[PDB]
RNA sequence: AAACUUUCAACAACGGAUCUCUUGGUUCUGGCAUCGAUGAAGAACGCAGCGAAAUGCGAUAAGUAAUGUGAAUUGCAGAAUUCCGUGAAUCAUCGAAUCUUUGAACGCACAUUGCGCCCGCCGGUAUUCCGGCGGGCAUGCCUGUUCGAGCGUCAU
RNA sequence: CCCACCCAUACCCCGCCCUCAGGGUAGAAACGAUGCCCUGAGGAGUAGGCGGCCGUGGAGGUCAGUGACGAAGCCUAGGGCGUGAGCCCGGGUCGAACGGCCUCUAGUGCAGAUCUUGGUGGUAGUAGCAAAUACUUCAAUGAGAACUUGAAGGACCGAAGUGGGGAAAGGUUCCAUGUGAACAGCGGUUGGACAUGGGUUAGUCGAUCCUAAGCCAUAGGGAAGUUCCGUUUCAAAGGGGCAC
RNA sequence: CGGGACCGAGGACCGCGCUCUGCAAGGAUGCUGGCGUAAUGGUCACCAGCGACCCGUCUUGAAACACGGACCAAGGAGUCAAGGUUUUGCGCGAGUGUUUGGGUGUAAAACCCGCACGCGUAAUGAAAGUGAACGUAGGUGAGAGCUUCGGCGCAUCAUCGAC
RNA sequence: AGGUUGACCUCGGAUCAGGUAGGAGGACCCGCUGAACUUAAGCAUAUCAAUAAGCGGAGGAAAAGAAACCAACAGGGAUUGCCCUAGUAACGGCGAGUGAAGCGGCAACAGCUCAAAUUUGAAAGCUGGCUUCGGCCCGCGUUGUAAUUUGGAGAGGAUGCUUUGGGCGAGGCUCCUUCUGAGUUCCCUGGAACGGGACGCCACAGAGGGUGAGAGCCCCGUAUAGUUGGAAGCCAAGCCUGUGUAAAGCUCCUUCGACGAGUCGAGUAGUUUGGGAAUGCUGCUCAAAAUGGGAGGUAAAUUUCUUCUAAAGCUAAAUACCGGCCAGAGACCGAUAGCGCACAAGUAGAGUGAUCGAAAGAUGAAAAGCACUUUGAAAAGAGGGUUAAAUAGCACGUGAAAUUGUUGAAAGGGAAGCGCUUGUGACCAGACUUGCGCCCGGCGGAUCAUCCGGUGUUCUCACCGGUGCACUCCGCCGGGCUCAGGCCAG
């Protein structure tokens, strides 16, 4: 199965120059963290879930925090991306655990976060002051806020009095009978309401 | 061992430059040491050589003569002295060229230039010895 | 060039009583008029096989079997008579493996060549640079006029701590011929065995000998290994009472008397 | 026996292999973004005291100005440089200039150094003639100005 | 029918080489144990298969390697080692680098390919230098004269010329002076060769102007487009005069 | 009992023996002469006796035919990449693979890091799907090796069962 | 005056005032157009290939891009690229073959602007001309220029708090500039030390090159901190000041909440795709809608559900790069190699033309490139010179072979060459030259044996210092003797 039927030596690509890119983007990182000094050189993101049935076990960095994420947390959408914070006006939160777990994230960030003012002879009331602003920084957020537990533990010890008595008939019986009902209730329901519609004739 | 990315320690690259340098550089290429008595004098150990200095031979087959520097034909990496020459067939005399790292300047044609010169390179010389020092 | 050999017109004179059949030059007024063309064979043509830079010039290794490479090299760097047999000058070495007190080297104590040139004369390592300094000699081949021009044998490596010595060792050891140093936590197979021969002079510092530990521990997936032979005295295992005792009778001598 | 032919050897020829050399190729890596109607790339013709080419330059023509350096250039000739300096040099840099005939090429043409038109200035006896010099005159399109055309729609 | 005799790489005995097989060799006075000692058998080879060695360019290590008191290369009726590919030394020449060992690496080994490029033989002082009728004498020049010049003779073209001038094409071949080599299939003092200079003068001769066959812009229409058609068109395409 | 030819391998002793002060018994010593250098030996050129087709290619079964070769120097043809497969060496081992990337560096090297991922750890069926112990992981016959000498039995093979 | 005088609209003129386009380059990029050799036995599907050639258009990158997305999950969340998905799902005569995507890890991250609304208590907007630089004009424009809003919302309300403008600026960074350590010490070879030997020195510099032969210290440079002088930008700790006319954010809400048409979609035709049942593009015909529309990879009807919100637009980075400019490198090539070109090479030369397209590097350290004499018409030759060498003479380093001349040797009655074995002649390499051991004699010395002390070792062996007083040791010189010695032989 060799896939060299065309004229595949005019579009060979090597690789000579990964160790030359390498130092680039490493000198490119330390411009960027230089110009962005005192900030952090990347913005903070939640944490969402993978979808599909094969990932939704682990947990990952998302784009960015959602608008209701932001109100409950109390930062407005537009100071948000001036303070370091990533924005996604497009994913949406359908469940209570998601949205609280980002909205406790985001105060985690706010309490952590310095805010010099902008003109240093005016200060004002929500700006950092100047004898707080001298602290132990850090210049990674997705080192200092990654996703710390990306995978539910495997292992968890419990008493044996707590064991659980188990659902009634056995769980492949119960495996079998949702993937059986699954598969009948267009059946049942038809006969449903040919049994209903036989009723009301010979009522 | 050199460490600046902007030197090269390509032989093919200095031998160009070496012999497709042009006459300023070649000026500074063609430099001569001082004598010890200039040396302690003006703290300089090297100068570009010029017309009219005195030099000292030192190396090759007109080793310990003495005379005025004639020419510096730059062109030819050589410079001519006084008195060095050699015989033609035809009993003319004709100039043997030197290198100037083959002599040693014992008396500096001096002007307000090279007063300059010497003057800067001194200066240098202490400035980097109290800085080290 | 992917183009050499074949920048040229060129066509085949045909089967006739004359000549070969290679392409030959068209035109005129010229010396490479009717000239033969894009053969191997030919002169101005192109070479058989034409080298393409999408050969495998790198080789992948695994790290379990690197980090097995160093740990022998690092255990030939301990016996004495390998150090010999590679070639080092260690007759006056007091001791192998030879361990300098880090407050000669850390800070600036040898910052100056001089004073990193002294320290080796005075621990021993003296002979060997002598030997690097006076083994200089011009290479025989193209590789003169290829930026490699001279050869000279390999002298001390010196292996130090960063985090306790600091970097001013380098600087110190770095202008002496066939010296090199090497920090402990980043050891090269390339030095400690040059050439693939194993028996490297090594100069040690305490503290990087006192971090070679941790630097072994703190290896992700890999144990130091476990040898096949617990004794490597073969004469010791071989003329002990406990094999000696139950072997039969000899059959002969080590040499045999000719019968007939 | 010599000559001749052939073989072997020494020296001499023929020829340019071998060895050593390499201001050149080849491949990889890193950096940078900058042509032109303000006339490019390309072409032609010229320019040095003594050059045909290569190189450099454009009638200010192997170059001018400016900045820097600080005593050459060199094949010959001839001059230097107040050397205690507005300064040698086939020097370097380069921000000011010059930049022939052309070419997208632009008055119309061009297989012609062909033929014009408009406006100035100067000279020759000159209101009329003759000559020279300078500045202009392509196409498509946009914004605007101004002069217009049409019962196309109207007011009066 | 008989007796003797001749010789194959066959048979017998002996030595030596290699291969295969079977044994010995550590309380090691013990060994390139990848070694050594003992014994036996066997030996042709195409396609084909396998092993070991030799040699070339380059890389790491090493030999405290060789070298201007002569590296590499080259020549050698001069030697030594190896079954062999090869290796080493002497002598001569020469002038700036090179080699051994273990690994690494490849554009790594030639008699052929009507092979490629370059160089050189026999043929061979050979074939030949025989169309266009034809040359001779004296003098000069010069190192040298059949093929330079002057004179003296003899001829040929024979006005549809071997004459006098042009168009195309060439581009200095024109003229004067000088000239070694090369070229002028012989020679050369001569030359359209080589070297340095000189030479082309217009209102009236041509070009320049006109239009022919024909070609190209414009309006406008095609075409993805480079561009194609169109040349009087389905174009507002301009001249003159007068004015209190 | 004579006559002649060719050969002398080995390198302390050990053995088989005999005719037993010793020997012809598991392989040559003793005595003597000339010469001590081109004398022996070797290389090259040539003569002599005997021997001896011109190489390569092609074809078929083979020759023959046919093709290439005036001579010399230098050049000159199973390479590299991707993917399989079998075998050898090596590391780790129900795991294994740092090098996409990140950290670091004496800077294209070396050293370090881990999420995912690939392959393996489960198969089978078109699919929905289901999914590997009756038994010291079974019986029987062999089987190297070990054995307390009664047996226990590796790998592997054969055969009957089980999932 | 009304047959006049005007306002507009459309269409023209002008060497009108001011601008702009064209060509080049095209490696990489965006489109269009588009083969065949090849691979399929042949061969019209197919493959090569949505490639070469052709055409148009950009930039330092281009393009793409802030969902009419993926999905079906506990849901992710603009674009690009790498790894993986995966040689998988899928497509395919008579089979050769072809071949994605979602998820996941990573590099890099950045978001927004219009159209559809009446400023209507005031076109609040703008090109151009003239300016005394205050403005003033000619106009554009209501067939709509500003502000406000863009679906994440927003508009209107309510409500009470928050928010803002200028000017300095220490210092730092980027780019050219001045300057940087140490032997030409002594001896030998040599034409020349940069070679060999000795004695030193520098080293954050022992990279590279030059200099009469291998130079850290002769020269340029090389390493590191800095140090002179200048220009233009950027970042920036802080510090002075105005304050609310206005604009801006947050919280809640009855209500309102415009959202792109010959377009979407359908049929058909061609082409294309893994999407030959599920792809995209274009042409022709038909041609929409308002919880509507698109998508949900098997055609259809019915009922649901989930996701976005097309038919308008902009935008850095991670990505590409056989073109250009600058630079650094290599287990690359070493003048028939390496680019066609190391040289006055895209030159000379050829062709009407499109185009085709070479050969060709090396005296010597320095021209010191041969004075002068002599013979020749000259080229040159011979002397004599230069050089370290002319056995380097502008035919020039080295100087192979084919092939040729001379000299020496030899062979030859229609081939030579080759194998085995003598001989002749010529020319050679070895071997040998004496060693060891005794017995006497003569010399020259006490590193004889034992003992003592110290030291080292293998712990019983040695060395060192004293002791020997010469019948003992160690060399030398004369003899004599035994043994072993080279070649050929009996």
């Amino acid at each position: 199965n060799n896939h060299f039927r065309k004229h595949w030596q005019r579009r060979v690509r090597c690789h000579f120059d990964q160790p030359g890119k390498k130092v680039t983007r490493r000198l490119a990182r330390r411009a960027k963290a230089a110009a962005l000094a005192p900030r952090p050189v990347d913005k903070l993101r939640p944490i969402v879930r993978c979808p599909t049935v094969k990932y939704n076990r682990r947990t990952r960095l998302g784009r960015g925090f959602t608008l209701e994420e932001l109100k409950a947390a109390g930062i407005p959408r537009l100071l948000a991306p001036t303070i370091g914070i990533a924005v996604d006006h497009r994913r949406k939160n359908l469940s209570e655990e998601s949205l609280a777990a980002n909205v406790q994230r985001l105060k985690d960030y706010k309490a952590r976060l310095i805010l010099f003012p902008r003109k240093s002879n005016k200060p004002k009331k929500a700006d950092t002051p100047k004898d707080q602003q001298t602290a132990e920084t850090t210049t990674s957020l997705r080192t200092s806020f990654g996703v710390e537990q990306p995978l539910a533990p495997g292992f968890t010890e419990i008493s044996k009095s707590e064991i659980p008595a188990g659902i009634e008939g056995g769980a492949y019986r119960a495996l079998r009978k949702a993937r059986s009902d699954a598969r009948l209730v267009g059946v049942r329901e038809k006969r449903a309401k040919e049994k209903a519609e036989a009723e009301a004739n010979k009522k | 061992m050199k460490v600046r990315p902007t030197v090269s320690s390509s032989r093919r690259k200095a031998r160009k430059a070496h012999f497709s340098a042009p006459s300023s550089v070649r000026r500074v290429i063609m430099s001569a040491p001082l004598s010890k008595e200039l040396r302690e004098k003006y703290n300089v150990r090297s100068i570009p050589i010029r017309k009219g200095d005195e030099v000292q031979i030192v190396r090759g087959a007109h080793k310990d003569k003495e005379g005025k520097v004639t020419s510096v034909y730059r062109l030819k990496y050589v410079i001519h002295v006084e008195r060095v020459t050699r015989e033609k067939a035809t009993g003319q005399t004709v100039p043997i060229g030197i290198h100037p790292s083959n002599v040693v300047i014992t008396k500096l044609h001096l002007d307000k230039d090279r007063e300059n010169i010497l003057a800067r390179i001194k200066a240098g010389r202490e400035q980097v010895a109290k800085a080290k020092g | 060039s992917e183009k050499a050999g074949h920048q040229t017109s060129a066509e085949s004179w045909g089967t006739g009583r004359a000549v070969a059949r290679i392409p030959r030059v068209s035109g005129g007024g010229t010396h490479r008029a009717g000239q033969g063309a894009f053969g191997n064979m030919c002169r101005s043509g192109r070479m058989f096989a034409p080298t393409k830079i999408w050969r495998k010039w790198h080789v992948k290794i695994n790290q379990g079997q690197k980090r097995f490479a160093t740990a022998s090299a690092l255990a030939a760097s301990a016996v004495a008579p390998l150090l010999m047999a590679r070639g080092h000058q260690v007759s006056t070495v007091p001791e192998v493996p030879l361990v300098v007190d880090s407050a000669a080297v850390a800070g600036d104590a040898v910052a100056k060549t001089a004073a990193a040139y002294k320290l080796l004369k005075a621990i021993g390592a003296g002979p060997d640079v002598e030997k690097v300094k006076k083994s200089k000699k011009l290479r025989a081949g193209k590789g003169k006029m290829r930026g490699r021009r001279h050869r000279q044998r390999r002298g001390p490596l010196i292996v130090y701590s960063p985090e306790h010595d600091g970097k001013e060792l380098v600087k110190g050891f770095r202008n002496i011929p066939g010296v090199e140093t090497c920090p402990v936590d980043a050891l090269n197979l390339l030095q400690l065995a040059p050439g693939g021969h194993l028996g490297r002079f090594i100069v040690w510092t305490s503290a990087a000998i006192k971090q070679l530990d941790a630097v072994y521990e703190s290896k992700k997936g890999f144990f130091l290994p476990a040898n096949i032979v617990s004794q490597a005295d073969l004469s010791r295992l071989i003329n002990s009472t406990e094999i000696q005792s139950v072997l039969r009778a000899p059959k002969g001598e080590a040499r045999t008397k000719r019968a007939c």
